[PDB]
């Protein structure tokens, strides 16, 4: 359904580029901004660069009528040193479970990440802002 | 009832008043204190007016304030800039010290000698003072504290207000209760020496240089300019500006010493989630936000410097941009205390978190010396 | 129920304070950060000034289990100029509507307000960040 | 209504004020005390300012406190470095003692003589002092204690504050109530003698020696370096460092004698579940956590020493490593007089064992070490 | 039962103290070291600061035959940096799930938090050692 | 059953090597980290050297469904003096007993051994951290 959804705002607050790869949603559908009926191909988000001081918005939600929620993953990688993984991501807003999940995994010493806006208790996961800084 | 007229007409009482109030000595700046050196020659008479309008005022807003003020008059000293026949004569010792300081080989030696001379003789001189007594009390309870202060009158009767009030007409206890005019000691010197001393006291040497537009930043509403080329060794720059014509480089004039707060401070990279500089010294400030990534180990960030708080005054913002993301402030001076119109740039919303406090200041014109030839 | 919620983040990016007024919600409940069980009254939020560069958070959620959802309003006022209203904000995530609504009203030209992160198609209203500045 | 001007102009009153306040004598450091020897020549006059802004304060946070302060002014002595016409003249006896101390054959004799001289004459001299009378009272009550202190004014009326306040204007009872400037006695000497004395007084001789990488420890983020080769006899090193160029060896300048704290302390193996050293003397400190197994009976641990607390000042940590088990701090001087060596002392963040010594956080003062003396 | 239990050791290794807050323990009980009969209150730990190199032990267990397990949460905060959150810890050992859950959430890049010893496959949650360092 | 389990961490806080020998599980089995299904043989640890400042983890548990629990023993031997025995560790978390057993036995004047984290009141034996030193 459209009740389970997540909007992640990758905001590059640093002065060096970052890239997004392996962005795959197991369930649900990637859709346009504010519109959950206009599905957008994942390729429109796979492998693009986020320039410094810019925001990239990814919107995912479950399919209407359907009852599966939406879960997915994507990797932030550094394009300056061979797409080395910056931090892996995993989000889960399920249809029939109470707690949502939002986990960052992996690590490299050259990047700092601070995220907020998620709700893990009930309902939709929420809009998540993820500030990234190559420091 | 004796007044200031009766004490000023008597050499003994007049000299007692002068000595007990340090009227011949300057002020050194825990706080302002008088110097032990006599700055001016002892005058043969004092200009004074009589004021005996006493007041007792109490307010109990749990705060309670009380103030018993018993004035006696005002004593005026005459400065060279007035042009009147009587002028306070500087001590020959102070003039000799100034001449010796100005005679040293190099500018650094002259500045050090002047610093020592003004640390010993004080920075300013009180030219209008009010004589009399004042007894104040402050009480605050909620836990509790009481504070009595006596300045003038029989200080041994601070605990008994009636007796202290009765003792306010004794001339031997009159003290300076207020200062309504202060003149810089440097301003008491002759003009050719006054100019040299004032120029040498300026902490910073200034230099105008050409500017270059920072690459990128096309999203911003205005162009950002920085000093062009490598800055001369030993010099520093203050920050990014929108001025497309020229930029200011500054250089300290005094070496480092114990107890001497440097005019400029180095900046270090922020702890986390921010690329903006932070001042090494606690209270200091800088003018502009660094557009880009700040690195204090390589130029041009290695030589960007902050300013001592006394060097700057709050300015005013003029905003450019259509949204929060593009909003930027050009800082302008607020219309003797004029400040440079550097058109410093300060971004409104820095993308990161935990950023430094937003710059809001402009640099004084009276702290920078140009064309020294140094 | 808890499934319907909203987080409103007032981020003061300007040089002057802004005061929150008239915080109270027709439905639902205000609660502490990340804990829907820790109910909090509007008195804790009323009268608090957001100093420059400070961030304040409002968390509203539907009660434990009901067709209630949540709904409420507040006002942002200028601590100077006689507490004149900056903006009037209204939020509602109903249960039966399946359509959120977040609205801002006012005409104060001395302030500039931007807001982002609301969801309206369906589900929880999500987290809304409100940047306030004083031109 | 007399003031300091009235006593300073009278030779008898001025000399009474000078003598009763020990203004011609230095300070020996249970706490600071005046020396019995007169350090400077008796001046013909004193420079003073008048200040009669008396204060009465009380507070009852039961920590009740009270302070009745009655100042009279400030007296200022002028030092040689100011260059003014009037300069405090050192007593001929003190100058003769300094010259006799510096005349002895060996440096040890020269240091011992200077130590005796500065013990009997004092280490510092008060150049700015505030005159007047202060009566303080404290009463902490939960059990109960009361503490009255009188400094200046008629002390026989401490139990009656009214009469003490009445007496605060009698000049025979004015005392030094505060000191706002203190100058080292050594700083009062002529420049060459001053330099020689200040160099001799330094507790430690210093020396730079090349370093070598500690074998192993490849898991650490930075290499560990220790003095290469055998330590010269009588010299000691201060700990492991990250510096790849040089390491500092130190040597005491004074023989150990009863009643004086040595500049360096021996280190002993820990009691249990730790291979780090512990200071033999109570409050001494070392600079680097030992990397490896410490042993005070064999080198290089047999020549490792900790410093007297007055030799060191707190530093700042620069962290290296991607995880706690790998993390290590490098200690850098708190960039500011009293500057400290940038030895780059290594300090592991989390030592493997339990019951380890407190983490060292200090750097050695640069003023405590004498270099290239030929000693 | 008493069989479902957890031991959590806060092991400070940094140069600054860390404070424990919001020690809820929604299920089960807290107990003294090595004695599950000696029940203790959360007030013994709430608001306490762990100094450098100091160990703090929190023991939780299910009630004797309540068939409940034990669940709880707490937060690490910086006593100096405005009581800001360091991490949020949630431990859960259900009786009937036969699958435990220990999670550390939130984000504060100014602190390094590592944990080890937890068991999730089955049975008790084990002894969890948490090393906290302030950088 | 998997509810009866133990995690034994041998952590050499000293600067000398130590070796393991005679590791046998009289009851139950050995398994990989975080997975009780991945059974492993004793040969994976027998003869292994615990380098100074290095942790070795041994995880033991019973069968999937059995009333066997876990039991076993192992000896720490000093490789520097002919594999002389350091200590003999015996662990036992039965299914058929209400309390567990953790016993260090033997004596060696050249070695110091401490342990923590063992749980004996009920349930699984817990996670045991063993610090060894040659002083």
């Amino acid at each position: 359904a459209y009740a389970q959804w997540v909007i992640i705002i990758i905001h590059n607050v640093g002065s060096q580029d970052v890239k997004i790869k392996n962005l795959k949603a197991s369930w649900g559908k990637l859709h346009a901004d504010g519109d959950k009926d206009a599905e957008v191909s994942a390729s429109n988000y796979e492998g693009k660069i986020v320039k410094p001081d810019e925001k990239l918005q990814i919107n995912a939600s479950g399919r209407s009528d359907a009852a599966e929620g939406t879960t997915g993953t994507f990797d932030l990688v550094d394009p300056a040193d061979g797409d080395k993984q910056v931090r892996h991501f995993y989000w889960d807003s399920p249809w029939g479970s109470k707690t949502n999940t939002w986990t960052v995994s992996g690590s490299n010493t050259k990047w700092m990440i601070e995220y907020s806006g998620q709700n893990l208790d009930s309902g939709a996961l929420g809009t998540i802002t993820v500030d990234t800084l190559k420091k | 009832g004796d007044t200031l007229n009766d004490v000023i007409q008597d050499p003994t009482r007049r000299n007692k008043l002068i000595n007990d109030n340090n009227l011949l000595k300057g002020i050194i700046m825990d706080g302002p204190v008088p110097s032990s050196r006599e700055l001016i020659v002892r005058p043969d008479t004092l200009r004074a007016i009589i004021n005996n309008r006493a007041t007792i005022e109490t307010t109990t807003m749990m705060y309670t304030s009380s103030r018993c003020l018993f004035p006696q008059g005002r004593i005026d000293f005459t400065t060279p800039d007035s042009g009147f026949d009587d002028v306070i004569k500087l001590s020959p010792q102070f003039t000799s010290g100034v001449q010796a300081a100005l005679a040293k080989a190099t500018g650094t030696e002259k500045r050090e000698a002047l610093q020592n001379l003004f640390q010993e003789y004080g920075c300013v001189f009180r030219t209008k003072v009010h004589i009399g007594g004042v007894l104040s009390a402050h009480t605050m309870e909620t836990k509790l504290n009481v504070k009595y202060i006596v300045n003038g009158g029989d200080y041994t009767k601070i605990q008994n207000t009636e007796e202290w009030v009765a003792s306010t007409n004794q001339s031997e206890h009159w003290r300076v209760i207020e200062v309504t005019e202060v003149t810089a000691v440097a301003d008491l010197l002759p003009q050719p020496i006054r100019g040299q001393v004032k120029d040498l006291l300026k902490p910073l040497l200034g230099k105008w240089v050409d500017v270059e537009k920072v690459p990128g930043l096309e999203s911003l509403p205005v162009s950002v300019y920085r000093p062009k080329g490598a800055i001369p060794a030993g010099w520093f720059w203050l920050g990014d500006t929108a001025d497309a014509s020229k930029a200011l480089l500054v250089k300290p004039t005094l070496p480092a010493r114990s107890g001497r707060n440097p005019a400029l401070t180095s900046l270090h990279q922020g702890s986390g989630m921010t690329e903006q500089p932070f001042v090494d010294l606690p209270q200091y400030q800088y003018l502009s936000t660094y557009f880009g990534s700040f690195a204090h180990d390589t130029p041009p960030g290695s030589t960007l410097r902050g300013l001592r708080p006394d060097h700057v005054l709050p300015g005013r913002y003029e905003m450019h941009g259509d949204t929060i993301s593009t909003a930027v402030y050009v800082t302008r001076p607020v219309d003797e205390d004029e400040c440079f119109d550097l058109k410093s740039l300060v971004r409104v919303k820095l993308p990161g978190s935990g950023n430094p406090p937003k710059p809001r200041s402009a640099l004084k014109k009276s702290m920078v010396l140009f064309d020294s030839g140094e």
